C-alpha cells in the first residue's frame, strides 16, 4: 500500500514495517507542480507491485527525512531494503522506477 | 541552468 512519511521518525518505522520487502522513497516536492505531477506513476504502481512498499516524502513537510539524505534536487527516488539503501537516482523519469524496481525485485 | 524535469532547492520554499 502507499504510506506518507511526515517525519524521519516515521521513516525508520516504515523501513522496519517493510521488512525484507523492497521499499521505494519519493522525495518529490508537493509544492513543485512538475514533481507532484509525476506522482501518478509512483502512486499508481503501488498496486502494480503490491509486493513492494512505496513511500512518499515531502522535502518541505518532511524536510527532516530529506535533510538526512542531503537531497540536492527533486524529484529524487531512493531505494531501501531491510532498512539498507541500495539505489538512488534523480530526474523526472517515471519509467525508470519500473526498471530499478525490477532490478531490486 | 534551470531544468523543468528537476525542481531547484534554491527556491525559498
Amino acid at each position: 500500500m502507499v504510506k506518507q512519511i511526515e517525519s524521519k521518525t516515521a521513516f525508520q518505522e516504515a523501513l522496519d514495517a517493510a521488512g525484507d520487502k523492497l521499499v521505494v522513497v519519493d522525495f518529490s516536492a508537493t509544492w513543485c507542480g512538475p514533481a507532484k505531477m509525476i506522482k501518478p506513476f509512483f502512486h499508481s504502481l503501488s498496486e502494480k507491485y503490491s509486493n513492494v512498499i512505496f513511500l512518499e516524502v515531502d522535502v518541505d513537510d518532511a524536510q527532516d527525512v530529506a535533510s538526512e539524505a542531503e537531497v540536492k534536487a527533486t524529484p529524487t527516488f531512493q531505494f531501501f531494503k531491510k532498512g539498507q539503501k541500495v539505489g538512488e537516482f534523480s530526474g523526472a523519469n517515471k519509467e525508470k522506477l519500473e526498471a530499478t524496481i525490477n532490478e531490486l525485485v | 541552468p534551470a531544468t523543468l524535469k528537476i525542481c531547484s532547492w534554491n527556491v525559498d520554499g
